[PDB]
């Protein structure tokens, strides 16, 4: 088929700068002299929404900041300034032959500068304690970049797996991240210890005794 | 307003089959070709097929060929689509998405909010939900809920009027089970005087439940 290859897989850009992501098709994508190549955006849990048509046309209701350009085999879709709201997935697609392709996706983040995590930290609720389950959460709340390291001790000593760690997607106003960091252990577990420890890498630590 | 909205999810078992929906307004729906696009846990877009209501004509992807059905209800505005044989690997999300444009080789120009199809032998399963209360200027409470089946829920906090300061986290899988967290951050002097509830839905299971976060001991 004809294959669509985004460069890169993910483009790290400073609010206010150019993003400029490229599409590669296998042959070309042109009829009559016209390239059948369009660009698409996609905000997480959203479905796609059209951007640019036959490779440069802004489609209605699209801001004059993004903008597209190239011929043939060779696409460029262009983001200036890139605003906080554009991270999303971009995708390419050619509609000049039968089946239609698109490229494996291009996700925009926003570079900005480091921020250490708010994290707070949950004892299992009474409800699921009385049910034979005792689930310790961890919030890491605001931070960047994404890679941060998580642990949980157990008086004091490391304790992984029952541990279960979710990100949301970056923030489309403050460019931040945050996780949930969940120890799940049976009840019977968790009352044979009494210090729970979060760390998020000097490490941020919170804690608390299971008597206090 | 160009409309394509397409039906609510489906837990549907291996080896069996789903038919889903994509009812059009705002348009002339006889006047536009219907494609179909699959989008696999949340990465890949692939083109399924197309339909044209005004005559009935269609065509697939030659991968698609066994695997999807396109029909339409040209009274209704409503196109279909039928998968068949089912099997984890059509566990995905499908768009219905109108052809833009004044010829074949048109872009889309408007998509369907998506129909995500679950291909699964589980049962349907109510959520437990939990609050979670705490242990300076801000306080930061929870709500935690656990071993539900088939995704989505829903969680708010105090009926939506809480949305400033929520993170609500993807949900993940535990024992062939989701769990989901939220977190809301207040200032001090808000909770507990004020009471803030978790409202948590979970529609497959017609279940919904508040919790209000209790100061603790
Ligand atoms: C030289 O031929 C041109 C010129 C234009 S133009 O308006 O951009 O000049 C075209 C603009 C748009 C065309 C469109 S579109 O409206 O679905 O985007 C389709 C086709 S097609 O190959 O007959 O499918 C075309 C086939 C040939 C076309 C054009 C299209
Ligand atoms: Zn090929
Ligand atoms: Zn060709
Ligand atoms: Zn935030
Ligand atoms: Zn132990
Ligand atoms: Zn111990
Ligand atoms: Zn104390």
């Amino acid at each position: 088929d004809i294959v669509l290859t985004q460069s890169p897989a993910s483009l790290a850009v400073s609010l206010g700068q150019r993003a400029t992501i490229s599409c590669r098709a296998s042959e070309s994508v042109d009829s009559y002299g016209i390239s059948f190549m369009h660009w698409y955006q996609q905000k997480p849990g959203q479905p796609p929404k059209l951007l640019i048509y036959r490779a440069s046309n802004l489609e209605s209701g699209i801001p004059a900041r993004f903008s597209g350009s190239g011929s043939r085999t060779d696409f460029t879709l262009t983001i200036i300034p890139v605003e906080a709201d554009d991270v999303a997935t971009y995708y390419c697609q050619q509609s000049n032959e039968d089946p239609r392709t698109f490229g494996g996706g291009t996700k925009l983040e926003i570079k900005r500068a480091d921020a250490a995590p708010t994290v707070s930290i949950f004892p299992p609720s009474s409800e699921q304690l009385t049910s034979g389950g005792a689930s310790v959460v961890c919030f890491l709340n605001n931070f960047y970049p994404k890679d941060i390291n998580v642990k949980w001790k157990i008086d004091g000593s490391e304790r992984q797996n029952g541990v279960l760690n979710s990100w949301t997607d970056q923030d489309s106003k403050d460019s931040t991240y945050s996780m949930s960091s969940t120890l799940t252990l049976t009840k019977d577990e968790y009352e044979r210890h009494n210090s729970y420890t979060c760390e998020a890498t000097s490490p941020i630590v919170k804690s608390f005794n299971r008597n206090e | 307003e160009v409309q394509l909205q397409q039906s609510g999810p489906e837990l549907v078992k291996p080896g069996t089959s789903v038919k889903m929906s994509c009812k059009a307004s705002g348009y002339t729906f006889t006047d536009y070709y219907m494609h179909w696009v699959k989008q696999s846990h949340g990465k890949s877009l692939e083109w399924i097929g197309y339909i044209y209501p005004n005559n009935g004509g269609n065509g697939y992807n030659q991968k698609f060929k066994g695997k999807a059905t396109l029909t339409v209800d040209k009274s209704s505005s409503t196109a279909y689509m039928e998968l068949r044989s089912l099997t984890s690997e059509d566990s995905a999300v499908y768009y219905c998405a109108r052809r833009g444009g004044y010829g074949s080789r048109g872009y889309f120009d408007v998509w369907g909010t998506g129909t995500t199809v679950t291909v699964s032998s589980a049962k349907t399963t109510a959520p437990s939900v939990y609050p979670l209360a705490p242990v300076g200027s801000s306080v930061t409470l929870g709500c935690l809920v656990k071993g539900y089946f088939p995704e989505p829920v829903t969680l708010t906090w105090n009926s939506g009027s809480l949305s400033s300061g929520v993170h609500t986290f993807p949900a993940l899988l535990q024992s062939g089970l989701y769990t989901l967290s939220s977190s809301v951050t207040v200032t001090s002097n808000t909770w507990p005087s004020q009471t803030i509830t978790c409202n948590v839905a979970h529609p497959a299971s017609s279940t919904k439940v508040d919790k209000k976060i209790e100061p603790r001991g």
